[PDB]
RNA sequence: CCAGGA
């Protein structure tokens, strides 16, 4: 009754965007962007590859309530590096990180006889 | 696996409570308490079967 | 029932899905609330006057520290009190991805990363050092317990200075509903608005930590070691002759009853201190003998849940059992169950459940048991209604 | 069903305890909490 | 509930990958509290969970009636001729992140219960309704939408 | 900005009491005699037996936010092997020209007992913890 | 060959055993998640009863119908109804599967998933055909009826990701582990005597170093190499829930590229 | 009442597995832990589900109408 | 061997029979 | 003491509480349902008139 | 049970022999000899409360019967059968327990209110409540879909039908702290 | 009244 439908967890609401970037106030050259309609799958993958990059400062995220599908990530860079291409760059890195992981897999199953 | 042991009254299923009692027809005797002038009472609850 | 003002209190509201209304974890005590199937009633005000009655006088902030006992009737509970131990401890440290987002996870954090306590070989923090972040600047607490110095070697008691802890583990005493408070600081300090935002923020912090850390409890930690077991065993054993000992020199006539007691008053008395100093022995064996990994040891240590007593009647010995404050009584004539023989005094026969719950209890000990439980039970009920028209 | 069908109501000196002649006749775990505690039997 | 006086209301239901997980697979049903066990001193709980787990890879009904021979030391002893860990813990995995919990979780089967009260025949709310005749009052109880 | 204190001690004993990870070790120097040394540290990172020498420094410097790498170019201002970075907490005057200053590095408690460095040691977050070989 | 790496090393119709190294413990759990929860599989979402003559209510029925598992193969070249310019359903985002059953035997007629007969045009695609595993070839047992038990009734199969419900799940038990000789201290353990003697020693323990005591702790050390095992339920091949899971990540991924492209 | 399609748990489908278990244990006189080993059920969530079913329906047929 | 002493699993094929004959609403039906 | 000292009332809202890490100390979680049931009677003003009828 | 010193051969004990307990087991394998076959062959007999006062009974019958002529420290602390005087023996201990008890699994490892609980909410756990559920009009019903019988059972369940017909399903329970929730 | 829930 009043549970909510279950598309919910992945369809975009009516006039809602995939990403939504705010800048954060309390800290220079940082940015706090809104994830909606998703999860942990994403965010702690993101996370995680933004750790990587070196010219990245600070980067976390945060699913502020379970009954939401949601999260938002804070990207602090050095001057000059703006968070949006820090983010840009990981998001490659992680598909061609995958790609390779693909064509490595079918190599090796192809291999395999059962 | 209906066991049985109820009644059907006007359509419902009931259920005979059964009820706890003293016993009839027993000598009991007791201490009747400090302010009384009887000090001790032996009752019989005679009844018939 | 609404024995208290604070039975009663003003909220903000978030609507919410899901059928059930939703409330945080510390103002559960207040209302004396839990999640077993209780019920909870909601009032809307009509008027703009009604409503400032209700956010002026009566919301949940303002009636952290409450005039009944002049201290705090909200703490740190459960999840959180058992997170904050365990996050707290010298051996707990912290890297730099785990950090960033338990900083991030404070909705106030100034954006600032502490300098780890360990700079190089690898950054490392502190529990301590990130809890600090939810303790408000100009907040200064000190607080000595059995042993401490300033150099507090068994993390002893508290330190915080200007709001960033210097030393001693965080539990029951330091985040609880407790008369010296951190909580109870706080809300005198700093305000009642502030204080309620820090249970938020402690909150937030801890869960997410132990979220990731876990927390589980077992069978295991009711287990006590091999010689344990032998040395509870043989306590009880020792306590079980000293009772024969002084039943021998009662049925003898050499027993000189206490001045204003029966011959009989007095023994008893004196079974009935032996066999608990016994349960009481038998305890504190296990109790040592369980190691800071017991699950159980730490939700003891914390302040979360459990006592000694649970400890020892779970792991070595459950105890007397009474009824009217006498042991088990002669029902039948002379005895206390069938399968005794007649005027038998002995701690079996009227009701001393030697075994541990673990090792569980003979039909006898069972029935005892039983009958002593039904006790508390009668009383449970009966108080009940006698308390509430007292409060009439 | 069964436990309903195994029911003892005793109307109106320390009844609700449980007995030692309670012992094989009567269960010494099955009563309410509350009001009818130990007033309600269960054999 | 399970079958020792241990009841409580869902808090939250959380899909399989948020969950925490055994290296083996497995996934609880389940989450309950530590914080239950130790003020209650529900042993049998714990015994009949270890009892369950092993009874459930053996395929043998786990005797779990009153007075008997059977110890938990007896029953550690078959777990571990089962491959897990004695006294039933189980390294877990966080589901979010999949990076091992510090801490083992006690995990295995119980027999739990659904009972009568669900929420949605107990929600009610009111705002202006039946009153009655004599009092000119707000009506009684949910059924008769009474205030 | 700079140093404010140096000398070489020698590790009497090491204590893990309950702790898995952390030791309180007990030092003396072996320069000066008045000077003793009580520390906790994280042994698990950096281990530390019985009659081991060791520097110990203090300095105040090498504020604001805490930035990781980059530190592969920048003046890595650690010749020393384990590094740490806490607040001083207390002042005692332990009789004559005797002093004591207490360091909490995060939990990670520090008590260095002496006389000279009056000119030195502040009440300060800022003083940092640097231990070689 | 180039970033991480794959060494299966056992595989079935139903489980993939493989060895990944060179990832992030973030990259490898975030597969884990999706193979789980986002790989689209088909499976019934309507269920229309004519008629019911059975021991068990229509929703029952209709509910096991959803977990019957029906052959997503080519499920990639079917919309998602919601996606689809019809009313309702179509070819084009939709399988029409028709059940009779009947109790013409004195004995107990039994209802399979075999019993399930398509009615829609495939397009000529791998897709709706009631996985059969069974030995026999009779696959899921939904029904049992006696003597006049009827059962006629009309499934509607859509498109679907186990987010919107676990019928959609292509995926049993994913299982996942790593570091066997606890090197990177990721786990205190609890024990009772010795950590070692009390805990199983991983299968996975032969395909690493022992750590050998007299050696400092590793703190440097960092999580890489994962020992799982995926198990399909049938819709989707084995490899496939690996690859469509690597393929679903990486779309996942490519989506918020092209939203901050859009902004 | 009729054997779960699909484990809770995990969701091995454990539908086809029901006449397979009660034939490995009549026809072939085996222990319930054998026959379910065999059935390929390795996860005890799998093994309690066709280990504890209770088929009900079997009743509920014996029911004229 | 017929006039063996009872073990303790056979008060059990007791209990059985008690049940067999008697059922759980002996009392009522009584 | 039934009608007067005490009253049935309007206005009021009953259900199964459950608990909540994520809610701040001072709130309550409130059913959709429930919040489209009770109301708050509001004085179309300048200040609100516009959002008002909205909701309206 | 029947306790009689009546023994050529030894001892006081138990009037019922291996050979009535197979010449049951016979009978059980039937679907001659019933209960009633040995109540008039004296073997058990009835006792109210007021006879119980002057009975002696054992509760154990092997454990409780022959004297002595290492031990395991898993198991309970037991006493003994010092008593010669022996009239009776108890049936089975468990006995003592009502149809709602004795489905509490290990009740003898559980703190004593805690089993007094679960006897109030296993009569309103769900399951099926009769088999005949699709042909009666009863106002209010509710049945399980999928119930099972418990893992871990009592020997007592076997006469209370309990796990042909169950009030639950046996859940992959994990005792964790995990989102607070 | 009766049965139940915190
Ligand atoms: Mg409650
Ligand atoms: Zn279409
Ligand atoms: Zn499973």
């Amino acid at each position: 009754m009043n549970a909510p439908d279950r598309f919910e967890l992945f369809l975009l609401g009516e006039g809602e965007s995939k990403l939504k970037i705010d800048p954060d106030t309390k800290a220079p050259n940082a940015v706090v962007i809104t994830f909606e309609k998703e999860d942990h799958t994403l965010g702690n993958l993101i996370r995680a590859e933004l750790l990587n990059d070196r010219k990245v400062l600070f980067a976390a995220y945060k699913v502020e309530h379970p009954f939401f599908a949601r999260f938002k990530l804070r990207i602090q860079t050095t001057e000059g590096y703006d968070p949006k291409d820090a983010l840009k760059n990981a998001c490659n890195s992680i598909i061609n990180k995958l790609g390779a992981l693909k064509t490595n897999f079918e190599t090796e199953w192809n291999l395999q006889t059962l | 696996f209906d066991m049985g042991g109820y009644f059907i009254i006007n359509g419902s299923e009931k259920v005979l409570i059964a009820q706890e009692r003293s016993a009839g027809n027993i000598v009991q005797v007791f201490k009747k308490a400090a302010p009384s002038p009887i000090s001790h009472v032996a009752e019989i609850r005679s009844a018939l079967e | 029932p609404s024995l208290h003002k604070m039975s009663m209190m003003a909220h903000r509201v978030k609507v919410i899905p899901y059928s059930t209304f939703r409330l945080n974890l510390s103002v559960t005590s207040p209302y004396n609330a839990d999640f077993d199937g209780d019920e909870m009633n909601l009032h809307v005000p009509q008027s703009e006057e009604t409503r400032a009655e209700l956010s002026q006088l009566c919301a949940v902030p303002l009636q952290i520290v409450s005039p009944q006992s002049n201290k705090p009737c909200m703490g740190i509970v459960q999840d959180t009190l058992c997170g904050i131990r365990k996050l707290t401890l010298r051996d707990t440290f912290i890297e730099l991805d785990q950090v960033l987002n338990m900083l991030y996870w404070v909705p106030d954090w100034d954006g600032v990363i502490p300098t780890p306590a360990i700079i190089k070989p690898k950054p490392l923090w502190s529990g301590k050092q990130i809890l600090s972040v939810a303790i408000p600047n100009g907040i200064h607490l000190q607080r000595f317990d059995e042993g401490t110095t300033l150099l507090s070697p068994k993390d002893n008691g508290m330190l915080i200075i200007d709001g960033q802890i210097i030393f001693g583990v965080v539990e029951k005493k330091t985040v609880g509903s407790s008369n010296g408070g951190l909580i109870h600081v706080v809300t005198r300090e700093k305000g009642p608005q502030v204080c309620a935002k820090l249970f938020g923020n402690i909150q937030k912090v801890v869960n997410f930590w132990l979220l990731h850390n876990g927390f589980s409890t077992g069978i295991g930690d009711t287990i006590a070691d091999g010689p344990t077991m032998r040395e509870i065993t043989e306590t009880i054993a020792e306590a079980k002759k000293k009772v024969l000992d002084v039943t021998k020199e009662a049925q003898a006539n050499l027993l000189t009853a206490k001045h204003g007691m029966t011959l009989r008053e007095s023994f008893e008395d004196n079974v009935v201190r032996f066999l608990n100093e016994a349960r009481d022995k038998a305890g504190r064996l296990a109790e040592v003998n369980l190691k800071d990994l017991n699950n159980v040891k730490q939700m003891v240590m914390a302040g979360s849940k459990g006592s000694f007593i649970n400890i020892a009647q779970m792991s070595a010995c459950v105890g007397q059992q009474s009824v009217e404050g006498k042991r088990i009584a002669f029902g039948f004539v002379d005895r206390t169950l069938p399968h005794f023989s007649k005027d038998d005094y002995s701690p079996e026969s009227k009701g001393f459940v030697e075994n541990s719950y673990l090792r569980g209890l003979t039909p006898q000990e069972f029935f005892f048991h039983a009958m002593g439980g039904r006790e508390g039970l009668i009383d449970t009920a009966v108080k009940t209604a006698e308390t509430g028209y007292i409060q009439r | 069903t069964l436990s309903h069908l195994r029911r003892t109501n005793t109307p109106i000196a320390k009844p609700r305890q449980l007995h030692n002649t309670h012992w094989g006749l009567v269960c010494p775990a099955e009563t309410p909490e509350g009001q009818a505690c130990g007033l309600v039997k269960n054999l | 509930a399970s079958r020792h006086g241990q009841k409580g209301t869902i808090g939250i239901t959380y899909r399989r990958e948020d969950m925490p997980f055994t290296a083996e697979g497995i996934v609880p049903d389940l989450i309950i509290n530590p914080h239950a066990i130790p003020s209650r001193m529900t042993v049998a709980h714990l015994i009949e969970c270890l009892l369950s787990k092993v009874a459930a890879l053996s395929g043998n009904e786990g005797d779990a009636s009153p007075f008997t021979d059977i110890t938990v030391e007896g029953i550690s002893k078959l777990l571990r001729e089962h491959g897990y860990q004695s006294r039933g813990f189980e390294v877990m995995y966080n589901g979010h992140t999949g990076k091992k919990l510090m801490a083992q979780i006690f995990f295995g089967p119980t027999y739990y219960q659904r009972l009568r009260h669900m929420v949605d025949d107990k929600i009610h709310a009111r705002a202006r309704g039946p009153m009655q005749v004599l009092t000119r009052q707000p009506v009684e109880g949910r059924s008769r939408d009474g205030g | 900005s700079n140093t404010l204190f140096d000398d070489i001690f020698q590790v009497s004993e090491v204590d893990p009491g309950r702790y898995n990870k952390v030791c309180r070790i007990e030092a003396a120097s072996t320069t000066q005699d008045q000077c003793k040394l009580t520390l906790d540290i994280n042994v698990e990172l950096f281990p530390v037996a019985a009659q081991d020498s060791l520097t110990v420094t203090i300095a105040s410097s090498l504020t604001r936010s805490w930035r990781p790498p980059q530190a592969g170019d920048r003046s890595l201002a650690d010749d020393y092997d384990y590094v740490m970075y806490g607040t001083a907490y207390k002042f005692e005057e332990v009789s004559k020209d005797l002093i004591a200053v207490y360091y909490s590095f995060g939990g990670l408690l520090m008590r260095l007992e002496g006389n000279y460095r009056n000119l030195n040691n502040l009440k300060q977050e800022n003083a940092y913890l640097l231990i070689r070989r | 060959e180039e970033g991480p790496q794959v060494k299966i090393r056992e595989a079935s119709k139903d489980n993939v055993d493989f060895i990944l190294s060179n990832v992030d413990l973030a990259m490898a759990n975030s597969l884990r998640r999706v193979m789980i929860a986002e790989i689209p599989t088909l499976a019934i979402d309507s269920v229309e009863v004519e008629t019911n003559t059975t021991v068990l209510a229509d929703e029952f029925i209709a509910h096991r119908l959803g977990l019957i598992p029906l052959q997503s193969m080519d499920i990639e070249q079917l919309e998602y109804s919601r996606d689809c310019f019809c009313e309702d359903h179509c070819d084009k985002c939709s399988v029409v599967l028709t059940l009779q059953a009947f109790g013409e035997s004195e004995s107990t007629t039994n209802v399979y998933s075999k019993d399930l007969v398509i009615v829609s045009n495939l397009m000529g695609r791998n897709i709706g055909h009631p996985i059969i595993q069974d030995k026999e070839g009779n696959g899921v047992l939904i029904c049992k009826l006696r003597k006049g038990q009827e059962l006629k009734l009309t499934c509607v199969a859509k498109k679907g990701i186990a987010k919107e419900h676990a019928k959609w799940g292509p995926a049993a038990a994913i299982e996942f582990e790593y570091d066997p000789w606890n090197k990177l201290k990721h786990t205190d353990y609890w024990y009772e005597q010795d950590s070692a003697k009390e805990w199983p020693q991983s299968k996975n323990c032969e395909y690493e170093d022992p750590p050998n005591e007299g050696d400092p702790f590793d703190y440097k050390a960092q999580a890489d190499t994962f020992y799982m095992n995926v198990e399909s339920v049938g819709s989707i091949p084995v490899d496939q829930v690996v690859v469509r899971g690597i393929d679903t990540l990486q779309k996942k991924v490519a989506s918020i590229l092209l939203a901050l492209t859009q902004m | 009442m009729i054997v779960p399609v699909r484990c809770f748990s995990c969701g091995k489908v454990v539908g086809d597995k029901w006449e397979s278990y009660l034939n490995l244990l009549q026809e072939d006189e085996l222990d319930e832990g054998t026959a379910l080993s065999r059935l390929g059920l390795k996860r005890y969530c799998c093994r309690r589900m066709i280990l504890t079913h209770v088929d009900l329906i079997e009743k509920f047929l014996r029911y004229n109408p | 061997d017929e006039s063996a002493p009872i073990t303790a699993e056979d008060s059990w094929a007791v209990i059985s029979a008690f049940f067999r004959e008697k059922g759980l609403v002996s009392q009522q039906l009584d | 003491r039934g009608n007067l000292m005490g009253k049935r009332v309007d206005f009021s809202a009953r259900t199964v509480i459950s608990g909540d890490p994520n809610l701040e100390l001072d709130q309550v979680g409130v059913p959709k349902s429930i919040a489209k049931t009770l109301t708050y009677p509001e004085v179309v003003t300048p200040y609100n008139i516009d959002r008002l009828t909205q909701l309206v | 049970f029947i306790v009689e010193d009546d023994e050529s051969l030894g001892h006081k004990e138990l009037k019922v022999r291996k050979g009535h307990i197979a010449k049951l087991m016979a009978t059980e394998y039937q679907d001659e000899y019933t209960w009633s076959s040995l109540l008039n062959e004296g073997l058990v007999e009835y006792i109210d409360a007021e006879e119980e006062e002057s009975i002696l009974i054992a509760m154990q019958p092997e454990d409780l019967e022959p004297a002595e002529a290492d031990v395991d420290p898993a198991k309970r602390i037991r006493v003994s059968h010092h008593a010669t005087t022996f009239t009776h023996c108890e049936i089975h201990p468990s006995m003592i327990l009502g149809v709602a008890a004795s489905i509490i699994p290990f009740p003898d490892h559980n703190q004593s209110p805690r089993n007094t609980y679960q006897s109030a909410m296993g009569k309103q756990a769900m399951g099926v409540f009769l088999t005949n559920y699709n042909v009666r009009m009863d106002t209010m019903a509710n049945i399980l879909y999928y119930p099972q019988k418990p893992l871990g059972t009592t020997r007592a369940m076997e006469y209370l039908k309990f796990r042909e017909l169950p009030a639950g399903q046996n859940a992959i329970v994990a005792i964790a702290c995990y989102s607070g929730y």
